[PDB]
């Protein structure tokens, strides 16, 4: 039913009881649009991170080519499409937001403006029923208790003036807060539809829009960079199973390839040699009594000895070999040393080999080469 | 894609040592790359599936909210917003097995492999380092062949071993050249493939309901918009009307020339104050067939008071109350003694009682 406004004035318990009932559900009806606010809230949150979400993936792709390192130049075929790929994420990233601002505008603040202020307007329109109310029953007491034997008319007259006065304003706030209520049987249908019809719009355009975006045009291109993907892949297994077999024969060798002094027995010596490299260790003496060995990688170049240790970026000159002499000595019980003298005759550098055959040949290289 | 020499790890070169020290740098770079990627990725993921259950929770709420045209528009609008969840959850599932899946496998498989054989390999060179040093440390002049075989041996384990794993990892790193392109654009053609899918899929199902939907909430809109222009119009001054005219009913006591009593009455209603050992209650009265009944106002019923069907009735003092009168039934039973409020009121319920009895 509805409020009856000209049953206000009389203000009867059954009138009472009907402002009761829709002061009941007046409630019922904060309390959902409380949860629906809850509810839009976190479906405008969930949009609004899916485009922060989208921005972030974009400006990631970019950083690629920002990206920079060792091996070279990075492949201008995978910075070509994460360059489109992230456009495409930009306008992606625009869609969304604009379904962001729509349901922010159609349809979150709607509630909220319902809320705040058709809502708050009958709460506050009902506390000055309230207290007039109040008012009004106490004047209505003090009229009651007037003397009739002995009358006072001034006291008398005054008192039905605060009367009249109180159940005037209560009149007046009882009809307003009935019309309040009356209007927002409708207004609880407006507050609710709004947004629907908000989001609905916001959900339609962004759907098509997002349609148009992703076309058969863009499907073609997805299907090319797959094709480009799988080409990839299939020259990664050619060269993964001709390096599987590569290892296979370079993994299996004789026992004695990685055994020191394998051919001691029988060392098979080039004598020839004008080239040689391979690691060696290399004495260092700085006091009378104190030596240290230091393993490190040793190549011939032109008749130069060359020095690189394991870790450096380039090999040093160590010594000249040209005028020098090298020969097999003894240092601290150790095998295979060899030493070189300088071209002034002073006992040079001391260089110790794993082996017979690479002690032999070191010489017999560096002796050539002299 | 470049590539390491797999034939020179048996020498171990310083240079060999060198290339293989910027495939790592670059592994390392990728590594890096590759994990803000899945990051990103994991975002919207995580943002895809927080959409579709925001959906799913907003219909919910819906539908345990109509628990007359509000109720079919609302499970219009549920069953709209279910089948737009429906297409971010399809949506969440493709993301995860297409574009999460593949990036996630090449982290936690590919990458992890890479530095589980780089530090075996660290590992076995450090052996194969120390194998050598106890080799040239031998003594000699006095040589002992049972020690001197089993360092010889020694190094030869840790040298094959040495050979072994950065093959392995070299190997793995040359694939790795060509996975790291795959592991860029997989993912991302998947996420893609994905929108598509998506965007499809709500383009000629969602819309269609979303459509029709909008047709049928517009026209109840319409509808609900001009009935309240109307009734809010002729409401606001069916109260100007109401506070025009009930301003000389707001005097307590209303002078007899403005407000006449009528003696005719049949029916009576209005407030009074009853009497009961001793308070004054303020009570709605109303007569109703041959019964006065009364009802306190803020109480959902009222009650029996008074029979006065046979009776009198009469003013009475008490209290030096103003307007006061009572009831006697022929039964010789008396009501609460009933106070009014004005002069008129007084001698109307006197007489509207008198009226009704007999």
């Amino acid at each position: 039913d509805k409020l009856l406004l000209e049953e206000a004035l009389q203000d009867s318990p059954q009138t009472r009881s009907l402002l009761s009932v829709f002061e009941e559900d007046a409630g019922t009806l904060t309390d959902y649009t409380n949860q629906l606010l809850q509810a839009m809230q976190r479906v405008y949150g969930a949009q609004n991170e899916m485009c922060l979400a989208t921005q972030q993936l974009s400006k990631q792709l970019l950083a690629y080519e920002k990206q920079n390192f060792a091996l070279g130049k990075g492949d201008e075929e995978v910075i070509s499409t994460l360059h489109y790929f992230s456009k495409v994420v930009d306008e992606l990233n625009l869609l969304h937001t604009e379904l962001a601002k729509q349901l922010a505008d159609t349809m979150v603040l709607p509630i909220i403006q319902f809320r705040e202020k058709d809502l708050t307007e009958v709460s506050t329109l009902k506390d000055l029923f309230g207290l007039a109310s109040n008012e009004h029953d106490l004047s209505m007491a003090k009229y009651s208790r007037l003397p009739k034997k002995k009358e006072n008319e001034k006291v008398k007259t005054e008192v039905g003036k605060e009367v009249a006065a109180a159940r005037r304003k209560q009149h007046l706030s009882s009809l307003q807060y009935y019309c309040a209520l009356n209007a927002l049987q409708y207004r609880k249908q407006m507050a609710m539809m709004e947004p629907m019809i908000g989001f609905a719009h916001g959900q339609i355009n962004f759907f098509k829009k997002g349609a148009e975006m992703f076309s058969k045009r863009m499907d073609s291109f997805l299907s090319s960079v797959a094709d480009m993907v799988q080409s990839i892949q299939v020259e990664l297994e050619a060269e993964a199973e001709k390096m599987r077999v590569s290892q296979q024969e370079l993994l299996s060798v004789d026992e004695s390839v990685y055994t020191p002094d394998s051919d001691v027995a029988a060392p098979q010596i080039n004598r020839n040699l004008i080239q040689k490299a391979g690691y060696l260790n290399l004495r260092n003496k700085t006091g009378l009594v104190t030596t240290t060995w230091e393993r490190l990688y040793f190549f011939t170049q032109g008749g130069n000895l060359m020095c690189q240790p394991r870790g450096a970026v380039a090999g040093g000159l160590i010594q000249d070999l040209d005028n020098c002499s090298v020969m097999a000595v003894d240092c601290e019980d150790r095998r295979y040393c060899f030493q070189i003298t300088t071209p002034n005759g002073k006992s040079g550098i001391i260089l110790q080999a794993e082996s017979r055959k690479e002690n032999e040949e070191w010489i017999c290289a560096i002796n050539n080469i002299s | 894609m470049d590539k390491l020499p797999i034939e020179e790890t048996l020498e171990d070169s310083p240079q060999t040592r060198s290339l293989l020290g910027v495939f790592e740098e670059d592994a390392t770079a990728i590594s890096n790359y590759m994990n803000q990627l899945y990051q990103a990725m994991h975002r919207i993921y995580d943002a895809q599936n927080e959409l579709s259950a925001a959906t799913h929770l907003t219909s919910k709420l819906l539908k345990e909210y109509e628990k007359e045209v509000m109720s079919s528009t609302l499970q219009q609008f549920s069953k709209v917003i279910d089948e737009l969840s429906s297409c971010h959850a399809v949506l969440s599932t493709q993301l995860a097995d297409a574009m999460m899946f593949p990036i996630t496998q090449f982290k936690e498989r590919d990458l992890k492999e890479i530095l589980t054989l780089k530090e075996v390999f660290q590992i076995a060179s450090n052996d194969h380092d120390a194998a050598i040093n106890r080799y040239s440390r031998l003594s000699k002049k006095r040589e002992n062949d049972k020690v001197k075989y089993e360092v010889t041996e020694d190094v030869y384990t840790s040298r094959k071993k040495q050979h072994q794993t950065m093959m392995h990892y070299f190997c793995a790193l040359n694939t790795l050249q060509y996975k790291k392109k795959i592991a860029l654009l997989e993912p991302l053609l998947g996420y893609m493939q994905a929108q598509i899918s998506f965007f499809k899929m709500g383009s000629e199902n969602l819309n269609e309901q979303l459509e029709e939907f909008l047709a049928n909430i517009g026209t109840s809109v319409q509808n609900v918009r001009r009935e309240m222009d109307s009734d809010i119009e002729t409401m606001q001054q069916t109260i100007e009307d109401l506070e025009v005219a009930s301003d000389p009913l707001y005097v307590p006591d209303p002078d007899p020339t403005k407000f006449p009593v009528n003696r005719n009455l049949t029916r009576k209603a209005g407030y009074l104050n009853a009497r009961n050992k001793s308070t004054w209650d303020r009570q709605f009265y109303f007569t109703q067939g041959g019964n006065l009944m009364s009802q306190a106002r803020g109480d959902v019923a009222g009650g029996l008071a008074m029979d006065i069907d046979n009776c009198s009735v009469m003013a009475v003092d008490c209290e030096d109350r103003r307007y006061c009168f009572q009831i006697t039934s022929f039964d010789g039973k008396k009501s609460s003694i009933l106070q009014a409020e004005s002069k008129k009121d007084h001698e109307e319920w006197i007489c509207t009682i008198n009226n009704i009895s007999k």
